[PDB]
């Protein structure tokens, strides 16, 4: 089956449950994890909830886990297709890091966007240059699509 | 009279055989007493084993005791598999970081990881052989 | 291991962005907000020397939610006589068309377009009347 | 009659010593069997003691030295000794103590000294007395 490290990540999850975050095994495959992660407190994403989805390569470790938000979400480094643009699943991955690593730093780019990324989405640049109206989109569609 | 004095001496015996079924109770209580004590050691030097096992000598890669241990420049260990996979990608420690100007195999660690897993159930010895013969086919 | 469906599709996305071969096919979403990656835009570029030559065919291709294991749904959107095509729907009838009746979990959007213009180019097929360039189904 | 009487009397504490000893000859071999238990006991144990005791003693003793290796470093034949003592043996030799291969590259190892002071944490505090006087002595000369 599996290797040591991804049974014991599992169990770690099931066994020891990041807060604010539920992480639950797909009926059919081992290596895919459905996950949902409540908006941070005191973001404009507080009171949603959010599904994710994790699939872990067969060179994971070596290979970073794939993560995308299956939620429609407001945030300058998810694109419109939920893609995540964030360095430790790309440029700074290291075997180390593990699944709920990368899980809470997901759920802390929604505690602290970074609309300064070069490769943002283009609800970047409205968060740059109108901050305001942008937190406030973001808690709209919060509203719209992550409150069922 | 000879008659109640035979019956004197029997019983006497009696009761000296009495006191020397006691005597061999009491024995065999310390002896059990002992085998508990015995039981109770053994139980604990597989923890001291338990040790090593779980927390020092594992590959943060893969999470297995070391197969091949080899150590970095930076003083980090891997498993030869693992860090030879990770170098295909990137030529930095995958804990420090740091750039990769050396690795060294360590005999102490292998012969130390070794020597522990004898001790082990059947089932742990087996892995690790299967894990062993897993990655030679790799090579 | 097997790839869950919306990581594969999304292998697809960026497949069809950088575009394969001669890039007589194509593919991409049709809606480029659709999170469930269902629905895909197909193009075929008719091959030479058939009648569908100089052509370029759109199509509709649907990945359900058992998609790679299950095939897609594929219709011809542009106009076109061809087995396996139904004349005035434009839906591919899967057990008409190889790849798709005897469908594999390896395959893909990219494999399903390359099988019906190699089709195209089948002796049934290249020498059917095609009808006016321009048209589509409903 | 009370002759007769006697006679019986002393027949049946016969029969109850008889009985007696039968129970005492049961015991000894209970006793006996308890004996061999813990004899298989014991070497079960052994083994155990005398992997600690090569442990400890052949994998994580400086050669040099003859202590637990202080700040483990590993050379490119995969030998390890203390980082004071192949320091002092390379002011004279650069072949390895063990080996003789010529001395090409060393590096300190974080794994080995976070294993041995595991390991000494669960030894005597006579012995884990010493490892500390010898660190600092040892730092002391650094
Ligand atoms: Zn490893
Ligand atoms: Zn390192
Ligand atoms: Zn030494
Ligand atoms: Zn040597």
């Amino acid at each position: 089956g599996l290797p040591r490290r991804i049974i014991k990540e599992t169990q770690r999850l099931l066994a020891e449950p990041v807060p604010g975050i539920k992480a639950e095994p797909d009926e059919s495959n081992a290596r895919y994890f459905h996950v949902v992660i409540a908006g941070p407190q005191d973001s404009p994403f507080e009171g949603g909830t959010f599904k994710l989805e994790l699939f872990l390569p067969e060179e994971y470790p070596m290979a970073a886990p794939k993560v995308r938000f299956m939620t429609k979400i407001y945030h300058p480094n998810v694109d419109k297709l939920g893609r995540i643009c964030l360095d430790i699943l790309k440029d700074k991955w290291s075997p180390a890091l593990q699944i709920r690593t990368v899980l809470l730093s997901i759920q802390a780019l929604l505690s602290a966007p970074n609309p300064d990324d070069p490769l943002a989405n283009d609800v970047a640049e409205q968060w740059k240059t109108n901050e305001a109206q942008a937190i406030e989109t973001a808690r709209a569609w919060t509203r719209l699509y992550a409150m069922n | 009279q000879e008659h109640w004095a035979l019956m004197e001496e029997l019983n006497r015996s009696k009761k000296d055989f009495e006191a020397i079924i006691q005597a061999k109770n009491k024995e065999l209580e310390q002896t059990k007493e002992e085998k508990e004590k015995m039981q109770a050691q053994k139980e604990e030097v597989l923890s001291h084993m338990n040790d090593v096992l779980e927390n020092e000598l594992q590959c943060i890669i893969c999470s297995e005791y070391f197969i091949e241990a080899v150590t970095l420049n930076c003083a980090h260990s891997f498993c030869s598999y693992c860090i030879n996979e990770w170098m295909k990608r990137k030529i930095e420690c995958p804990i420090c970081r740091k750039d990769i100007k050396s690795k060294t195999y360590s005999l102490v660690l292998d012969n130390c990881i070794n020597k522990m897993v004898n001790n082990l159930s059947s089932e742990v010895k087996e892995r690790r052989i299967v894990l062993i013969r897993e990655r030679k086919a790799k090579r | 291991v097997k790839v869950p469906r919306n990581f594969r599709l999304l292998e697809e996305l960026e497949e069809g962005q950088k575009g394969v071969g001669d890039g007589t096919v194509s593919w991409g979403l049709e809606d480029d907000e659709d999170m469930t990656l269902t629905r895909w835009t197909g193009m075929i570029i008719g091959p030479p020397r058939t009648n569908y030559e100089n052509r370029i065919y759109s199509l509709k291709v649907e990945c359900g939610p058992k998609y790679p294991e299950a095939p897609p749904s594929v219709r011809f959107v542009t106009k076109i006589n061809m087995n396996g095509i139904n004349n005035s729907s434009g839906m591919v009838d899967a057990r008409s068309i190889p790849v798709l009746a005897k469908w594999q979990n390896s395959y893909s959007i990219k494999v399903v377009l390359q099988e019906l213009r190699r089709l195209m180019m089948s002796k049934e097929n290249m020498k059917l009347p095609q009808p006016p360039e321009g048209q589509t189904y409903n």
